[PDB]
């Protein structure tokens, strides 16, 4: 079975109005289950199963953990300004960690950084080295490598990251691992002479799905035009797909949702 | 667990 | 290159006067700065949730917008994008398809 964990780091100059500087998010196969902002200043749950399964303690432990790192970008923001040679404007610092599972038993662990959209530093957790993008990488890079920090990631992202991974997917085992059926419709605008036929799947769990036109019962490809999956509020997601065709001909048209959650691949049409 | 970052840029 | 790329759809399929969410996706979009605002004939649609802000491997922002609303027939819905890549704010009509 497939179990990711992600920890994603936003520091900004520019938020701007009414926004947080400091951004940072969790996610356990995809799913939203902790955030902490530089306005609210404390760690807090979005999911029922992490609230329901944590106590206290781990709350107020997780807090100083991001509150320190708050500290780091909070000066890292002014170093890197120096050392690119700028004054001010618009800046953000990006960070991504974290560890995959694989099918095959392979744990796959990874630690990449950014600056204004663009690579910094990636860890190499074989050769034990952070690899340099840019030449303002340089000072980073000697630095990280004297003082052997390599050695408390890697055992992060090979030990701590898979041990607290594990229990988050047992904490949540009957909301991750739920079927949710999609609510497919139907719809066709004619205009100019083409007709554009909408096939929309609304509020489905978990993310995989193949939509797919089909015409006479042969499936229609290249004329097909996604909008990929797009997620929902409630943590269920959402996709459309439309295909142009010629006026008289939306009844030899179906469309096909291959889903988990149903058992045999659903087909609609406009009817 | 979010990772503890030992050292600034 | 960078624009943001707006998808504007509802959480259950669309009937009139039955409860529903109105969401508007926004992504590959860089600085992280965004004003995606829902409108409800050309006006703000009162109290609005924007969802906890993510970027994927490219390093390229997503942010989603959602508020509960009740969709009535006459009535234009609609969300107003402005970012630092778009020259004038744009904006994208929803399909109630019903």
């Amino acid at each position: 079975e497939l179990h990711t964990l992600r920890y994603i780091q936003t520091a900004m100059t520019d938020p701007g109005p009414g926004q947080p500087w400091f951004v940072t998010v969790g996610y356990v196969d995809g799913e939203l289950f902790v955030h902490y902002n530089s306005t609210a200043r404390r760690v807090v749950p979005r999911t029922e199963w992490m609230a329901a399964n944590t106590d206290q303690q781990y709350w107020n432990g997780q807090t100083q953990i991001v509150q320190g790192n708050e500290q780091i970008d909070r000066d890292d923001l002014g170093t890197l300004q120096r050392r690119y040679n700028q004054t001010g404007g618009s800046h953000t610092v990006q960070l991504m960690y974290g560890c995959d599972i694989l099918e095959d038993g392979t744990i796959r662990g990874y630690s990449q950084d950014a600056y204004d959209g663009r690579d910094f530093i990636a860890f190499d957790k074989g050769t034990m080295t952070f690899t340099a993008a840019v030449p303002e990488a340089v000072p980073t890079k000697r630095k990280w490598e004297e003082g052997d920090y390599a050695e408390g990631l890697k055992q992060y992202l090979e030990e701590t990251c898979v041990e607290w991974l594990r229990r988050y997917v047992e904490y949540g085992k009957a909301e991750l691992g739920r079927r949710e059926r999609p609510e497919v419709r139907v719809w066709g605008k004619e205009a100019d002479g083409i007709l554009t036929l909408s096939c929309r799947a609304h509020g489905f769990y978990p993310r995989p799905i193949v939509v797919s036109w089909l015409k006479d019962g042969a499936v229609r490809g290249q004329d097909a035009q996604s909008g990929g999956i797009v997620p929902n509020g409630d943590g269920t997601y959402h996709t459309w797909v439309t295909i142009d065709a010629q006026p008289g001909d939306g009844d030899k048209y179906q469309c096909r949702v291959e889903h988990a959650s149903l058992p045999q691949p659903g087909l609609y049409s406009w009817e | 667990s979010w990772f503890r970052k030992p050292m600034t840029r | 290159d960078l624009t943001p790329k707006v998808q504007v759809y509802s959480r259950f399929p669309a009937s009139a006067g039955t409860k529903n969410v109105l969401n508007c996706f926004a992504a590959g979009f860089h600085p992280p700065k965004i004003s995606i605002t829902l409108m409800k004939d050309g006006v703000p649609m009162e109290g609005a949730q924007y969802s906890d802000m993510s970027f994927n491997d490219d390093w390229t922002f997503q942010r989603l917008v959602h508020a509960d609303f009740t969709p009535s027939s006459g009535s234009t819905y609609a969300c107003k994008v402005e970012h630092e890549t778009l020259k004038e704010p744009q904006v994208y009509k929803w399909d109630p398809e019903f």
